[PDB]
């Protein structure tokens, strides 16, 4: 499920190729894991009992927008509306196991927030995987004459692979050193919970 | 029995029944062998007939087999969707090309008619001043078995061409080709007769061998014999028309019908049709009887000829009456 | 006789599939001796070869985690005394993880080793999470004790 | 038609009256036509439309309905100008149309193969993304039974490749993917491709060591120096006879390589043993 939303989101983020099914499965597993794992009350105004009334992403995005055709622009705009939970409440709730882990039927604002978060996760994952793949190819870089009838014109572009996604996920799970500053000088193994990237 | 043992897609009733029979037989299913094993071999070790080709990205020609599709072509032609005529036409084209290749190509002097009439004059008389030195050169470097195989193949091709007259589309082309071939063979036969006449008049024992090796042109007689008693009608009519054409061409070349029966071809034809009566297949007997009838009542070679051949003809026809089994139809006996 | 059915069942008409070499006698023995369609062995016509890829693997990892290497230099990123330590680390990790996982799997009555046991060991003893491969509450006595203590407190 | 027994399943297939069948088909045609003119704004409904089209073409045997769907697909491929039905997704529908080859009714197969032939004869789309996803269709065409269609496909195939024997052999060995034709003897097509790199104009003849009938030149050679005159005069009939014979002799030595080679490559397609030999 949600394979096609994944494909559209990858296309939006810079993956114009045709990723295989394993990449989709891995990304869906990651997103499902994160979702299942998942002014303000603590603002300064809360110190008192009674309240009173008041009174590089951008550069790349612009370059790509300037560097696309009308048909490409239409396709990009149409894919930009891809969502995990847009008018798919029941399907998402079945794919998210709401009943088994929480009281059923929350408000739709929660669903909108979840869709926004999922879009962000997919965007970040694709953006990092592209860099990892490019670096691998760049390091790696450094016989049929005549011709056939079904030969591709120029080829040259390939999609990302499961290993790139796994490496990006490992890179995303690292925490700041402030969560380890209290284990300096000791031999204590660090153990924590899943990080919500 | 062993041919019905095939996996699922093949009908499993036959396979399972055959397996059951073989199992029930017991130890008697691997004991029936008496001889060693049949094996298929070749009559000669020389290279087979071939013609040169020329690949585009190469500088030297390469030989190609000259017998490749003949069997399939004949099988598809003489054994009868909406695509059949296409394949029949392809087979006929291949057969015609192969026949033309077998007959060969030749270049003749400019004034052939003068030499042909000189040959006729020498044959009518008994001139002894003709040199046949080229026909006493011994040929002891080529195979004879290969010659026989080529002869058989040519006979098969001619038989297929003769049968091809029962299809209205192909009648005209094959008929014209056969008529031309018959005239060519008569032209060959006149000179062969002159050579044969000269040869027998020098009884020697010198160490000069025989003539060269060539495909006998008299395979047409065997094809005609095998074609006379056919189920169709146009085939029989064509078989008779070929003999009539041979006789007419001989008359035209000789000049008058007086000396036509002085050739050696007609004795060979009579011998062929007389021996056809002694075979053990009824259709060959019918063909032989019909050939004798055609020779007697449609050519009129003469009277001395018939007076000479009467005994052989009578013996052959009496044997045809004798040897026909007494439970098959009576058509052959009535013809005899 | 024999019951030749009018139609075979689905098990007999199968379109055979490749099969491995089972039995334990061994393969490739040139002595005196079969499935319908055996499976082809593995082969490589021409290339770098495993003897090179395996050795280059460690330098590849060092390049990955080192950030990057400039042109004209590579490979010699670990001194001879550190590569041995890294290899010992790898072997010890593999052995320990497998030994723990097999016993853990056998504990719960299973008879085969599944990925779940390895994943549990890695998560709960090493803080490693590999993606893409598929609570507690108190009882009544504790609540009663807390209520008694709180009542006594006031 | 297969005679399978009917089982008790609530959604089991059933039979419908001819009148009701025609009414339903008309309704489906109208619905598809009305829905297909707003392809630019289908949005979330873009995919179910193509899915139902693919299912209909895959299963249904109604000739008018499949004909209309095929005409619509051709219009999308060729005369469309705007944003396409998901770009190269109409190819997903086209791939499902390969099932026509086993229907016992070559009308739909012939229409589909005509469409493919039109696609592959167009200079505008050459070595493009569209001609790279139709390999299965082209190969199925080369395997066809109708002689004209198969000959057209083979003619295009030969026209595209080179004319060097080594080049053609290399292309056959390591240039083509024969995965589509894995269940049939596909070496006949390879032999047909190979035979296209052979000169076919020059005349042919058996070697000089082979056996042929007796030449007339050998028979008449003894009279080379005999300057005699026949007693009987040469007449008109004899002259006509010899003129016709000379014409036949000239016709005899006019056999080209094509005369023998082409029928072989045409006959090999109805016999596997002869293809093996060739």
């Amino acid at each position: 499920a949600n394979w096609f939303e994944l494909c559209q989101m990858m296309y939006v983020s810079g993956e114009t190729g045709e990723p295989s099914l394993e990449t989709t499965g891995i990304i869906e597993d990651i997103v499902r894991q994160q979702v299942i794992e998942i002014g303000l009350p603590w603002e300064p105004a809360s110190f008192y009992s009674v309240e009173v009334p008041e009174r590089q992403r951008l550069r790349k995005a612009d370059e790509r927008t300037k560097a696309m055709t009308k048909e490409e622009y239409v396709t990009w705009s149409e894919f930009r509306q891809a969502s995990f939970t847009y008018r798919k409440g029941k399907r998402f709730r079945e794919w998210a196991g709401f009943g088994l882990v929480t009281d059923s039927k929350p408000s739709d604002d929660i669903i909108d927030i979840l869709g926004f978060l999922t879009f962000e996760m997919v965007q970040t994952l694709t953006e990092e995987a592209l860099k990892i793949k490019e670096q691998e190819d760049l390091h790696r870089e450094r016989l049929t004459g005549g011709g056939g009838l079904f030969d591709p014109p120029n080829e040259g572009r390939t999609p990302v692979e499961p290993r790139h996604i796994q490496e990006a996920f490992r890179r995303l799970q690292q925490r700041p050193k402030k969560a380890r500053a209290m284990l300096n000088g000791t031999k204590l193994q660090q153990r924590t919970q899943l990080k919500l990237f | 029995l062993f041919d019905h043992l095939k996996p699922h897609p093949y009908s499993h009733f036959h396979a399972h029944t055959t397996l059951r029979i073989l199992g029930k037989l017991g130890g008697r299913n691997r004991k029936f062998m008496t001889e060693a094993l049949p094996v298929t071999f070749q009559q000669y070790v020389d290279d087979r007939a071939s013609f040169d080709l020329r690949l585009i990205g190469s500088k030297r020609d390469r030989a190609f087999p000259a017998h490749l599709g003949i069997d399939l072509a004949i099988q598809k032609l003489t054994e009868i969707r909406q695509y059949d005529p296409y394949y029949k036409r392809q087979a006929l084209n291949l057969i015609i090309a192969q026949t033309k290749l077998r007959v060969g190509f030749d270049s003749v002097p400019e004034d052939l008619p003068r030499l042909v009439r000189l040959q006729v004059e020498d044959l009518v008389k008994k001139n002894r001043d003709v040199d046949i030195s080229l026909f006493e050169v011994s040929d002891k470097e080529r195979s004879i078995a290969k010659k026989n195989e080529e002869q058989a193949l040519l006979k098969r091709l001619l038989k297929a061409l003769l049968y091809a007259e029962s299809i209205p589309e192909f009648k005209q082309e094959v008929d014209a080709l056969l008529v031309n071939l018959a005239r060519h063979f008569t032209l060959i036969e006149i000179g062969r007769s002159v050579i044969d006449m000269k040869k027998a008049y020098t009884p020697f024992d010198t160490k000069s061998g025989e003539g060269p090796l060539f495909i006998d042109n008299r395979v047409l007689s065997e094809a005609i014999l095998e074609s006379l008693a056919n189920e169709n009608l146009e085939v029989r009519e064509a078989a008779k028309r070929l003999i009539k054409e041979m006789h007419n061409a001989a008359v035209t070349v000789f000049g008058s019908p007086m000396h036509v029966p002085r050739m050696t071809f007609w004795s060979s034809l009579a011998s062929t049709f007389c021996h056809g009566c002694y075979e053990e297949e009824w259709f060959t007997k019918q063909g032989g009887a019909l050939g004798i009838q055609t020779l007697l009542t449609e050519i009129d070679l003469g009277d001395l000829w018939v007076a000479a051949k009467q005994i052989e003809f009578v013996r052959a026809l009496m044997y045809v009456v004798k040897d026909m089994p007494q439970d098959l139809p009576e058509k052959t006996r009535r013809t005899a | 006789k024999l019951p030749i059915p009018k139609v075979l069942h689905d098990k007999a008409i199968q379109m055979p599939q490749p099969v491995p070499n089972i039995g334990g006698a061994g393969s490739g023995r040139p002595t005196y001796t079969q499935p319908a369609l055996p499976k082809t062995p593995a082969f490589q016509l021409e290339g770098e070869g495993e003897r090179v890829l395996n050795k280059k693997k460690l330098d590849e990892l060092v390049r990955q985690v080192c950030g990057g290497t400039a042109e004209g230099q590579d490979g010699n990123m670990l001194t001879p005394e550190v590569e041995e330590s890294v290899l010992n680390m790898a072997d010890a990790f593999v052995d320990n993880v497998l030994h723990q996982a097999c016993r853990n799997a056998k504990e719960r009555g299973s008879k085969v080793l599944e990925i779940r046991d390895i994943q549990l060991v890695l998560e709960r003893v090493y803080n490693i999470r590999i993606p893409g491969y598929a609570k507690v509450q108190p009882n009544s006595n504790w609540i009663k004790k807390m209520s008694a203590v709180q009542a006594a407190k006031v | 038609a297969s005679g399978l027994r009917p089982q008790a399943d609530p959604n089991a297939p059933t039979e419908m009256k001819a009148y009701d069948l025609e009414i339903q088909t008309n309704l489906i045609l109208k619905a598809i036509e009305v829905t297909a003119m707003r392809m630019e704004i289908l949005g979330d409904n873009r995919r179910p439309f193509l899915s139902v089209l693919a299912t209909i073409v895959e299963k249904s045997l109604h000739i008018p309905l499949c004909e209309k769907i095929l005409e619509m697909v051709e219009g999308w491929v060729f005369r469309s100008e705007g944003t396409w039905p998901t770009l190269k997704e109409k190819t997903a529908v086209l791939h499902k149309m390969i099932s026509f080859e086993h229907r016992t009714d070559p009308t739909m197969l012939h229409k589909f193969l005509n469409l493919v032939l039109r696609i592959y004869e167009d200079p505008k789309i050459t070595r493009t993304e569209l001609t790279v996803r139709m390999e299965h269709a082209f190969l199925i065409g080369t395997r066809a039974q109708d002689v004209e269609m198969r000959n057209k496909f083979m003619s295009i195939f030969d026209k595209c490749l080179s004319k060097t024997a080594s080049a053609r052999l290399a292309y056959v060995i390591l240039g083509q993917n024969w995965d589509t034709l894995a269940d049939s003897y596909w070496l006949a097509q390879a032999s047909q491709l190979l035979l296209g790199a052979v000169d076919m104009n020059p005349t042919i003849q058996l070697h000089q060591d082979d056996f042929r009938t007796l030449p007339i030149s050998q028979l008449v050679a003894p009279y080379a120096k005999d300057s005699r005159e026949p007693s009987v005069m040469i007449d008109d009939k004899f002259e006509a006879f010899m003129a016709n014979h000379r014409r036949f002799l000239a016709e005899l030595g006019d056999v080209r390589a094509r005369d023998v080679l082409e029928p072989l490559m045409q006959l090999q397609h109805i016999d596997a043993n002869f293809a093996h030999e060739l």
